[PDB]
């Protein structure tokens, strides 16, 4: 069934399961023509496959030309998202397929599950959580081969860089949500809080800056206080 | 003119024939129901006074054989039975009438009503849905099963209704995931109309019956199937003029029969709202949507 807190810990057993996050799928910028009327110039986008225990991010990306000549372009992203989902799954060994499926958005549910009739025994579900990853495309390396690619591509990265040699994917996942929820509510304080200190870098392999234990705690704490500052400014609390 | 005699009526019950019923006391003089019209199919159905749980009846074509009902006390219920002796039939049937111990079946002239909600439905096809063939009528109650339901105990008591899923391989072309799923025009004429069905009026018949048993019974997995048979025509694009044309008077009629204080439950608020006002033949039930508005506007 549905995904919330109180089952949330299920997202780091081993059985193998993939969030799929389908905001950037299909992204426009909004503009004027010349005689005044609004349309939409279609850019690069993205769908973000997750596996919460492992980090390994599977980065599809979507393609413009995947919308020239197609009408109802965002119901059309939804089966696109689940098509290419549905392909990852049959590209993978049997033993690397997902026991689950969760949908960050419950429209994607029936896509999905149709796509995916042949593989009755893979559990498509919904989350009441509401999870961050549409900032996804906030973390620099992630827009760059987003914004850059001439043909529909796929990138994997791991989007914990090498965390889990150090801690849980409990953790990893709450450090994560928590990086891109500050990055959602206020990208500018958000990157500028991770870059500050040009004496930590990020490896050419990896998506963050490369803290120790300690300054891991001072950026989280960091990143909390951002959240909590937004939040009254938003409501006048 | 038809008669079903009644050996009995040891309890009290509310008698039922097609959209007519009676009430019947314990053991008063009841002995069956004569003038039925012949060529339509009937359906005869029970409510006894002390349980008004379990409705049950039974299909029938008189052209099919002769046959009555006679309450049995071990089973505790009114068991429609065929006589094989016709002499020993019109003997009962003939002594009875001059005793004048049967209700007429009470068919108004002007009515095409039970002629509209039969129109397709034939007892050769009610029979493959209800399987018992040693018997030439069927029976149903408000508590059978369908073969959907029983997917998700006992097959031998199944509404054997056909199955119609809108996630499944049947109704999804690989590589058409997308179109076949907006657009059920695939399904519908290729797997159902062509496939399975045959024709349209072999549709109907089915589409028909589940109303019924729905109606009459309120068997809920009737009902369930009644709905999926229209949503499937309703989200198609492509259905042939001539099915739209009758699905509009077949729907009318239903919506026209139903009791009024049962809308709640029979009705499908998804389903309706979904044919009626969202899907492409939303424009071709002009009629169904004329009575609905004007006598369910709640549910809508």
């Amino acid at each position: 069934g549905a995904m919330n807190s109180s089952n949330y810990a299920e997202l780091f057993n081993n059985d193998i399961k993939l969030f799929v996050d389908d905001t950037n799928v299909y992204r426009v910028t909004v503009h004027k023509t010349f005689e005044g009327n609004v349309a939409t110039k279609a850019i690069n986008g993205c769908i973000f496959t997750l596996n919460p225990k492992t980090g390994h991010l599977f980065l599809k990306i979507i393609h413009t030309s995947v919308w020239a000549g197609q009408k109802r372009l965002s119901q059309l992203a939804k089966w696109k998202t689940a098509e290419e989902v549905s392909a990852l799954v049959r590209s993978l060994p049997k033993e690397e397929q997902p026991k689950q499926i969760i949908v960050t958005r419950k429209a994607m549910l029936d896509p999905l599950e149709v796509h995916m009739l042949d593989f009755p025994n893979i559990a498509i579900r919904p989350t009441e959580l509401r999870l961050p990853f549409s900032a996804a495309m906030s973390i620099d390396k992630l827009s760059d081969v987003v914004m850059k690619a001439t043909e529909p591509q796929m990138v994997l990265f791991n989007i914990y860089d090498d965390w889990l040699d150090r801690i849980s994917s409990y953790t990893a996942f709450s450090r994560l949500t928590l990086l891109l929820r500050a990055l959602k509510t206020n990208e500018e304080s958000a990157k500028m809080i991770l870059l500050s200190d040009p004496t930590i870098t990020i490896k050419s392999y990896h998506l963050w800056p490369s803290f120790t234990d300690e300054q891991w705690i001072t950026i989280e704490s960091q990143m909390r206080d951002l959240i909590l500052t937004e939040y009254g400014r938003k409501y006048n609390v | 003119m038809n008669t079903v005699p009644f050996t009995s009526a040891p309890i009290e019950v509310t008698i039922g024939i097609d959209q007519y019923s009676f009430n019947v006391k314990e053991n008063q003089p009841f002995h069956g129901i004569k003038d039925i019209p012949i060529g339509h199919v009937h359906v005869i159905h029970f409510q006894h006074a002390d349980n008004s749980s379990m409705r049950y009846g039974y299909w029938f074509d008189c052209r099919m054989g002769n046959f009555y009902i006679q309450y049995d006390p071990k089973d505790g219920l009114y068991k429609m039975m065929e006589e094989r002796d016709g002499a020993k039939f019109e003997n009962i049937v003939h002594n009875f009438k001059e005793r004048q111990m049967m209700v007429s079946y009470p068919k108004i002239d002007e009515d095409d009503t039970w002629y509209n909600l039969t129109e397709f439905v034939q007892m050769d096809k009610i029979r493959k849905i209800v399987r018992k063939d040693e018997n030439q009528f069927s029976y149903v109650d408000s508590s059978m099963t369908t073969v959907q339901e029983n997917e998700l105990s006992d097959p031998a008591h199944s509404l054997n209704y056909t199955v119609i899923n809108f996630k499944s391989r049947e109704a999804i072309r690989p590589g058409h995931e997308m179109e076949d799923f907006l657009d059920k025009s695939y399904y519908l004429n290729t797997v159902m109309l062509q496939g399975i069905f045959k024709n349209s009026s072999n549709y109907f018949g089915e589409l028909q019956f589940a109303f019924l048993n729905a109606m009459f019974f309120g068997n809920y997995g009737s009902s369930l199937q009644w709905h999926a048979m229209i949503e499937l025509i309703c989200s198609s694009a492509t259905v042939p003029k001539h099915m739209l044309d009758k699905l509009d008077e077949i729907l009318y009629y239903q919506i026209k029969t139903l009791p009024e204080q049962y809308s709640d439950i029979l009705l499908n608020e998804r389903v309706w709202n979904i044919c009626l006002y969202s899907s492409f033949q939303k424009n071709s039930l002009h009629n169904t949507e004329k009575i609905m508005e004007n006598k369910y506007p709640e549910l809508l």
